[PDB]
């Protein structure tokens, strides 16, 4: 029902399952928990965030809304994204 | 070829972008040409003269990234409401799109990261190559 | 309406949505599922400000407006142990990189 995506830095994600295999990367290394030697913090939550944007988004007529990403996570998120296949 | 067919028959359509993004409207020509019109400030709303069976999509003005419109790729006027609206991006393409936005073309080489990121910011959005990929299909 | 929310203790962070019109006690039956901890041992908080069991999300302050799905609100999170409480604590995320060029 829900997995654990633990960052670099040893902060803990609880996210839906469903959401998290939002990331074929994530879908494969499961099928419990996964860690991010390299994923830290501040990047991992935005990426969860993202999981849940794209659920909530994926296949509406009503709207979306911008994805915001600050400046200065921009790279991070980007070599992450590219990671999780995303 | 992907075309808008010569029908002659009139078709009044409302372009609304229910987007952020300063829309670029784009009808393909008789011969296929992407032809490009005025743009759409984000928000804003739009009456259009067009035709039945003509063929349209849209853009982001300023950096061609994809949107859609009714839901696809491609409209095509009717008996006309074209909701123009972001897709959910994927993260990955939502990122290269900030990092587009906040780096000259140029200083792409001097960032630290993977060679083929640095190609995947270069390989920028854009109408043609899009043509090919929905051609295919 | 749907609310979306991140659930916050220590290092530990839940992410989940739940109806406006819902309870701060429902919550900690969620928390209760996810945490293997009964009510009875959580304390939920906005901000430092802490939460009343009967009092609706809504109530509380989380609605469609400020809890969104690509930005969520915090729900603080606190537990008991023995017979006390611990204090409200969460650990801030890690600091990003000082820009490049812009
Ligand atoms: C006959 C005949 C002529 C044409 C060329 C034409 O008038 N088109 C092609 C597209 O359906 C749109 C339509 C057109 O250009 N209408 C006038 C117009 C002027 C301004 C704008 N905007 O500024 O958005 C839109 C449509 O197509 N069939």
């Amino acid at each position: 029902m829900y997995v654990k995506l633990i960052s670099s830095d040893g902060h803990e994600f609880i996210v839906k399952r469903e959401h998290a295999l939002t990331s074929g990367t994530i879908k494969a290394m499961l099928s419990n928990e996964v860690n991010f030697r390299e994923i830290p913090s501040h990047v991992l939550s935005k990426v969860c965030m993202y999981f849940t944007y794209k659920v909530r988004y994926t296949n509406s007529s009503t709207e979306i809304p911008e994805f915001p990403i600050a400046p200065e996570i921009a790279l991070e998120l980007l070599m992450a994204a590219n990671f999780l296949d995303c | 070829v992907l075309r808008s067919v010569n029908s002659r028959e009139p078709s009044q359509v409302i372009f609304c972008n229910r987007s952020p993004r300063v829309v670029l409207p784009v009808w393909l020509n008789f011969d296929g040409e992407p032809q490009p019109y005025p743009t759409l400030p984000p928000g804003t709303g739009r009456r259009i003269h067009s035709y039945r069976g003509h063929l349209w999509l849209f853009r982001d003005a300023g950096t061609h990234d994809g949107l859609l419109v009714n839901q696809t790729e491609l409209f095509v006027p009717s008996l006309i409401f074209a909701n123009i609206t972001l897709p959910v991006y994927t993260l990955k393409e939502r990122c290269l799109q900030v990092v587009r936005s906040l780096v000259k073309p140029e200083n792409y080489r001097r960032l630290d990261i993977v060679r083929s990121l640095y190609e995947d910011l270069e390989d920028h959005p854009n109408v043609q190559k899009d043509l090919e990929r929905l051609t295919q299909e | 309406m749907d609310v979306f929310l991140m659930i916050r203790r220590h290092k530990t962070t839940i992410f989940t949505d739940a109806k406006e019109s819902s309870t701060v006690f429902e919550l900690k039956r969620i928390v209760e599922g996810i945490l293997k901890r009964p009510p009875d041992e959580q304390r939920l908080y906005k901000d430092d400000q802490l939460l009343d069991d009967g009092k609706t999300l809504g109530e509380c302050g989380f609605t469609s407006q400020t809890a969104r799905p690509q930005a969520p609100a915090t729900v603080g999170l606190a537990f008991r142990a023995d017979d006390t409480f611990e204090a409200l604590c969460i650990e801030p995320f890690s600091s990003p990189p000082e820009l490049p060029d812009v």
